[PDB]
């Protein structure tokens, strides 16, 4: 109970909404959480990717090519898709597995992958970001 | 250990 | 345009 999102993880989600605004999308999907993850580009999630050979601007144009752009930009709140909601919930499940009592960008990466159906997961696994592999780069990196 | 999935201001209860 | 960034029930306010 009471697991807190890190201030870095919170930014990823705030960023997720704006990525979708820039693209004129009227939703926040898993892809925009991955763009947010990329946009803050600083956490354990970003280093776990780069440390596996994955270029975060490669990821960004890969995702941007798949989802395109919207006609016009919407206002106020843009709703999170259910599967984007399920990423954040799988982040907590991935943090707990490791025995962590917080949710940071590392766990958001794992939940994006574990979600296993969205644009973000499809892009990630095409680039070796396999779950158990990313789990291990997360653990060795976190050791300290 | 006890898991709650309400998202409430960035914390899961 | 008012763009609050507190997350309430999955909605920003």
């Amino acid at each position: 109970m009471f697991e807190r999102f890190t201030d870095r993880a919170r930014r990823v989600v705030v960023l997720a909404q704006e990525e979708a605004r820039m693209l004129n999308h009227n939703y926040i999907g898993t892809e925009h959480i991955l763009l947010g993850l990329i946009h803050e580009g600083e956490g354990v999630a970003a280093k776990s990717l780069e440390s596996l050979g994955i270029s975060l601007e490669g990821v960004r144009s890969q995702v941007e090519e798949i989802i395109g752009q919207g006609q016009q930009a919407p206002s106020g709140h843009i709703p999170f898709t259910p599967r984007a909601k399920k990423v954040l919930e799988l982040s907590l499940r991935e943090a707990l597995q490791l025995g962590h009592n917080y949710i940071g960008t590392e766990h958001i990466l794992l939940g994006l992958i574990r979600e296993g159906e969205g644009v973000a997961a499809q892009v990630l696994v095409k680039l070796g970001a396999e779950l158990t592999r990313v789990r291990q780069q997360v653990i060795q990196l976190l050791s300290g | 250990v006890v898991x709650t999935t309400v998202l409430v201001v960035w914390v899961f209860v």
